[PDB]
């Protein structure tokens, strides 16, 4: 009758439990407090099975409750917050309405437009995408031959680290530009109050991890280090031998 | 619950190729006046897509998934409401038989 | 859960980091000049008891 | 609950336990009568803590 | 050897562009193919808007032969191909950046796009998707004058290689003279 | 209030003054294009919405099974099969509002009783 | 089907002509139909060059009439391991496709987009009819750029700088008025009337 | 062949479910739509392992099955057979 998936460790009977958490690389809005600056944020978590355990925070802000009235969104490894008009050049779309037909999908409707007018004033300043991909975001480490910033180093951030579903290898810009802006329209369309704000404890936004996936962790972690123990040894094997 | 059971997951990439091969467009010549109310395709959040009919689609994919050729994990949501099409496939999900 | 981390799971996680590599021609000018000693190591199938 | 048709509030759909203790509960009703229960449980398991404390 | 500059004659050329199922993609991207031979027919009819493929009996029944051709794109603009084989062989521009402009040609515009979709009645069609579901003290001494004269800065590693003798002689030896 | 972009070079072209003939001249800022628009109003605000109660009707809402169903006819065709459901534009504040749309005539209709 | 069309099936491309050229397809971006071959400046010199400040970079007419005027180790690493494939593709794609007219009046910078270059695949009739077979390899999208005097990198920090409560509306016609910051075409018109 | 479907716990976003195989399926006890896509097995699988020994759990509160299967655990009798 011993029906059992356990393991036995020391002579005991050890069982895993399920754990939970939020789904992954799913879309969800908030509306956090009056007294912050902040009234509505997105949010994205993502992975990509598991590699160095693959956080890749993301968020989508909005500012005011008029005329603070702007789209920062934040990025690793860029320690500012950045207008969106900026990103949307430095993934390489420069005109600014198929910047909005990025962001808005039907043209009659006009709310949204006014709603993002200001946005568009704030990229009046920078009209090509290299000019673009030129701000800042040091956050490390020691710059190389620059003047400023690698409009390379810039690029290659946005294409390993930024988003890491969609894509990672090297020319997928347009699909990071549909994804953006879906995000932007799901984030306009909480504060529009067209629909409503997410839930955290409906059921499907959460996964179940059990014994696989648990063990998957600690066998990554594990090899990793073992990956680096062997890394020495075989370096520093520079007196025989091949061993 | 009793009948509960757990997704143990399964790799997207043969469903990707089917539903491009069953009529999409794919994102790269998406434009949105000439295709004006097309649905959104998702495929464990990420976007790969629009299409026209998606009715089609949504039965086709509810035909093979009965025939057994789509492990049956795999849940797929019409949201008619909003034009939008899910896939979802990746482990730890909770189903019930029905 | 277990069925599928040891049937799968386990070679793609190593399949996916097997390349180790210290191949040395001659990480200096010369050693005339020298020659590419590939000192690599990767990972194949795996086995289990 | 995803027995229903969209957009009701007759009071069955939304939870009115027309029922009795004796007949027994729809189960429908059922679940809902969980929900008040486990919202008492919870109440409490919060308020004795906090009511510890500050008699202490 | 040759001019820098592209070829423009076969702007006006019409071309066709074919979105193409994967196994039919592999089957025509063979190098072992290719090789002006003609494996199907096409059919468009005299008002258009339906073309079938009549693909010929080359394929052996594996892949179908009835092949709806469906027109994506009818009008299609600002698209052009080209090709690039190899070539024979504040006033402060820099004239070379490396940059090898091969030989750079058009061959012509696309109006249409179309896509191959195999006709569902043939047997090899729709079980392709299942198919898809399956997948010396002196002597040194004198020897060492000519050496610091051939260089003064003579390093002992450098003193060692030219000598190739005992090294506690070789130490005296020097520091008796010079540096 | 909409807006309209620079057809040489797609931006929206902005409000700027003739000094002399007082006109509205929207120029483009990116290209030096420059457009007379119809009417001096520019900036609109709308400090009250009461919009969105209809929103998202596709053209095959019957296709849903969750939708409930009723007997009202449609004041175009008559069929006595309808869609019913509430409106759409969920604020605190919004109404009972029923809005009846039938499969036959594809028509969308209400039952306001003002 | 009667013959009422050029039924002509497909003649192979010569395999000996294959090796050594590449066939990419080029993409532009605009509403207008745009065709080089008679809009530009002809010559064209299609080349791959790095766009760093190519608002001060070269017109070819201007360089024409300038060259007429003239005239301890660490001794241990690790190579963490990449596709040879993609870091060839990340070589060649270092430098974007850039071509230009001769005047430098107009300029488009091409870039890679990797959707479905291999899907497609090219079938163009020719002149006798013959419909020639050409598996596509690349596609380039090609944007025009600098065609409207872009401003530049360290005023446009002043300015959008929190400074103001509102930049000016004008500014960059207020500049182009002042006569900084010309554009390309008016450079090379400047070079070629001094 | 299609006769069961595995439904996740979205779906029911997108479905409709009756409870007995009779409940609307032809047009003194107890007390007691036509689109259904989909009739639960037996509405007593919504428990658990250690509610579902409680004997008429639908004719009790809440609260006292939730101390039951507390208390459950606890029991004694046997547990294996070696
Ligand atoms: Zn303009
Ligand atoms: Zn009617």
């Amino acid at each position: 009758f011993d029906m059992g998936g356990y393991f036995i460790i020391n002579g005991s009977e050890k069982v895993l439990i399920a754990q939970e958490r939020s789904a992954g690389n799913i879309v969800q809005v908030f509306k956090k407090a009056a007294p912050s600056p902040i009234s509505h944020v997105a949010e994205i978590r993502s992975a990509l099975e598991k590699g160095s355990r693959f956080i890749s925070t993301l968020q989508v802000k909005l500012y005011g409750r008029s005329s603070a009235r702007t789209i920062k969104a934040t990025l690793p490894y860029i320690k500012q917050d950045i207008p969106i008009v900026i990103i949307f050049r430095a993934l390489g779309i420069i005109p600014d309405g198929e910047i909005l037909e990025h962001i808005c999908y039907d043209v009659n409707d006009w709310q949204m437009l006014e709603m993002l007018k200001p946005c568009v004033e704030d990229g009046f300043v920078i009209q090509d995408r290299e000019t673009a991909l030129d701000f800042i975001g040091r956050r490390g480490t020691a710059l190389g031959i620059k003047k400023e910033k690698r409009i390379q180093y810039a690029k290659d951030i946005l294409q390993k680290e930024f988003l890491p579903h969609i894509t990672q290898l090297e020319g997928f810009e347009s699909r990071k530009a549909f994804f953006l802006g879906y995000m932007i329209n799901r984030l306009l369309l909480c504060a529009l109050d067209r629909k409503d704000q997410d839930d955290r404890d409906h059921f499907g936004k959460k996964r179940l991890d059990l014994a696989g996936p648990l063990l998957a962790q600690l066998f990554k972690t594990l090899f990793k280090k073992l990956t680096k123990d062997i890394f020495r040894y075989m370096q520093r094997t520079v007196e025989e031998a091949h061993d | 619950s009793l009948m509960s059971c757990i997704s143990v997951g399964t790799d997207p990439m043969p469903i990707i190729t089917f539903l491009s091969e069953w009529g999409m467009e794919p994102l790269e010549d998406y434009v949105p006046h000439q295709s004006p109310d097309a649905t959104r395709v998702f495929v464990n959040g990420v976007w790969h897509g629009v299409h026209r009919n998606p009715a089609r689609l949504m039965e086709t994919l509810r035909t093979l998934r009965r025939k057994g050729d789509i492990n049956p994990e795999v849940s797929m949501i019409r949201d008619i409401r909003e034009k939008e099409l899910k896939i979802f496939t990746d482990a730890g999900r909770v189903y019930r038989p029905l | 859960s277990f069925n599928q981390f040891v049937d799968y799971t386990l070679q793609d996680i190593i399949c996916e980091d097997s390349t180790l590599i210290l191949e040395q021609l001659a990480q200096h000018t010369t050693e005339s000049d020298n020659i590419s000693r590939k000192y690599e190591i990767s990972f194949g199938k795996i086995y289990v008891t | 609950l995803p027995h229903f048709s969209k957009d009701d509030y007759s009071p069955e759909s939304k939870g009115f336990v027309e029922n009795s203790y004796l007949r027994g509960l729809t189960p429908q009703e059922f679940f809902f009568h969980a929900m008040g229960g486990r919202e008492g449980l919870i109440d409490t398991a919060v308020k004795t803590a906090e009511t510890g404390y500050i008699q202490r | 050897e040759e001019s820098l500059d592209l070829d423009l004659e076969r702007s006006n050329r019409q071309v066709w562009l074919v979105r193409l199922p994967m196994f039919l993609a592999e089957k025509w991207r063979d190098r072992n193919n290719l090789h002006g031979q003609e494996l199907g027919k096409i059919r468009i009819n005299k008002d258009g808007s339906k073309i079938t493929l009549l693909l010929n009996e080359n394929d052996n029944d594996s892949i179908p032969h009835e092949y709806d051709l469906e027109l994506t794109k009818k009008v299609v603009e600002n698209e052009y191909v080209f090709t690039e084989q190899n070539l024979k062989k504040r006033d402060r521009y820099i004239p070379y950046v490396k940059t090898i402009p091969k030989k750079t040609a058009i061959v012509g515009t696309v109006c249409h796009e179309c896509q191959v979709m195999p006709s569902m009645n043939d047997p090899n069609y729709h079980k392709i998707v299942e198919q898809r579901r399956n997948i010396p003290k002196k002597e040194i001494l004198d020897y060492l004058f000519k050496l610091f004269d051939e260089y003064d800065y003579w390093s002992l590693k450098g003193l060692k290689e030219r000598t190739r003798q005992p090294e506690a002689h070789l130490k005296e030896c020097l520091d008796k003279v010079a540096t | 209030t909409t807006f309209r972009f620079c057809r040489d070079c797609n931006n929206m072209l902005y409000p700027r003054e003739d000094k002399e003939n007082n006109r509205l001249l929207f120029e483009c800022r990116t290209c030096s294009y420059v457009e007379e628009a119809g009417s001096p109003l520019v900036y609109r605000h709308e400090l009250i919405t009461n919009i969105g109660e209809t929103a998202g009707v596709v053209q095959d809402i019957g296709s849903d099974p969750t939708l409930p169903r009723s007997d009202r006819e449609c004041p175009k065709c008559h069929s006595r099969e309808n869609v019913f459901f509430q409106s759409q534009q969920r604020r605190k504040d919004t109404s009972m509002v029923l809005f009846f749309v039938c499969l036959s005539c594809s028509h969308i209709f209400t039952s306001d009783q003002k | 089907d009667p013959n009422e069309y050029n039924e002509f099936p497909l003649r192979a491309i010569p395999k000996e002509d294959l090796e050594n050229m590449r066939t990419h397809l080029l993409k532009f971006q605009s509403k207008k139909k745009i065709n080089p071959v008679t809009d530009f400046h002809l010559p064209v010199r299609l080349h791959r060059k790095d766009t760093r400040n190519l608002q001060f970079q070269l017109t070819r007419a201007e360089i024409v009439q300038r060259q007429k005027e003239i005239s301890l180790r660490r001794k241990t690493r690790q190579l963490k391991v990449l596709d040879e494939n993609a870091k060839k593709l990340r070589f060649e794609e270092f430098y974007p496709w850039v071509m230009e007219d001769f005047d430098g009046y107009n300029t488009w910078v091409g870039s890679y987009e990797a959707g479905n270059s291999d899907s497609y695949v090219l079938l163009s009739v020719e002149d006798d009819g013959s419909f020639t077979m050409i598996p596509a390899d690349k596609v380039y999208k090609f944007t025009a750029r600098n065609k409207y005097a872009t401003l530049t990198i360290d005023e446009a920090e002043k300015r959008m700088d929190k400074k103001s409560g509102e930049v000016p509306r004008w500014l960059m016609k207020h500049l182009d008025n002042i006569g900084t910051t010309t554009t390309r075409y008016d450079r090379t018109r400047r070079k070629l009337k001094a | 062949e299609g006769l069961v479907e595995y439904i996740d716990a979205e779906e029911e976003e997108s479905i409709l479910i009756a409870m007995q195989p009779e409940d609307l399926e032809p047009a003194a006890k107890r007390i007691r739509a036509t689109t259904f896509t989909h009739c639960e097995i037996h509405p007593s699988m919504i428990l658990g392992v250690a509610a579902s020994i409680i004997p008429f759990p639908d004719h009790n509160q809440s609260p006292r099955n939730t101390y039951q299967s507390a208390m459950g655990k606890q029991a004694m009798g046997v547990f294996l057979t070696n």
